[PDB]
């Protein structure tokens, strides 16, 4: 979804 | 690195990739020339892919994060998001620092401090990450290579160890850190090691 973080 | 405003972040980003994966650099789309509000992420991306450069970007207003920030970059065929991060002041970052340990990981440390035939105890405290907040840490370990579902837990942000316990003697386990920011979203890139007791 975005480059920088992820989904828990 | 911090930024006191989303200008500094971008001006930044001119000039220093914006991404760990590829070269790109920020630069202004062909209104306010980068700022679009509460642009929907689509249009956002059908917008940017109608631009001639790498690195045309925009920042909107995030509509699942109200009242939060998102940067939006084309990048050839794709257009990739970036989540504007709040640190416990108010300044805005994109990424995770730490002098030490493994690269571009968050935690940057990940080691077995103490150890007994069937529990361990991992510790991230040599991370130097009090100017970067956590949320919580979420903890998974499992049979390496196993069948079965990684077994997960997960400890506040101002922890820096964790007890595994139960382990088989001479079984491998994969063990993976994640530091949240949020409740939603951790930090790129998670931690992870094998260790057998
Ligand atoms: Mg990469």
């Amino acid at each position: 979804v975005y480059e920088n973080v992820g989904l828990m | 690195v911090k930024f006191n405003s989303l200008n500094e972040l971008v001006d930044y980003h001119r000039s220093t990739s914006v991404s760990r994966n590829q070269q790109i650099f920020l630069r202004d789309i062909g209104g306010h020339p980068w700022y679009k509000g509460k642009i929907p992420r689509a249009k956002a991306e059908e917008m940017l892919s109608k631009q001639r450069h790498d690195g045309a970007f925009l920042i909107r207003e995030s509509e699942s994060a109200p009242g939060d920030f998102s940067l939006s970059v084309k990048f050839g065929n794709d257009v990739q998001h970036f989540k504007v991060l709040r640190d416990g002041a108010g300044k805005y970052f994109l990424w995770v620092g730490g002098s030490g340990g493994s690269v571009s990981s968050v935690p940057t440390k990940l080691e077995v401090v103490a150890a007994t035939p069937t529990s361990l105890l991992i510790s991230w405290d040599a991370w130097s990450g009090s100017d970067w907040p956590v949320s919580y840490y979420r903890i998974t370990y499992g049979e390496t290579g196993g069948n079965s579902p990684v077994q997960e837990f997960t400890v506040p942000g101002s922890s820096y160890t964790a007890t595994i316990s139960g382990l088989s003697p001479g079984v491998d386990y994969t063990i993976t850190v994640y530091a949240g920011y949020d409740g939603k979203y951790y930090y790129q890139s998670p931690i992870s090691i094998n260790y057998r007791t």
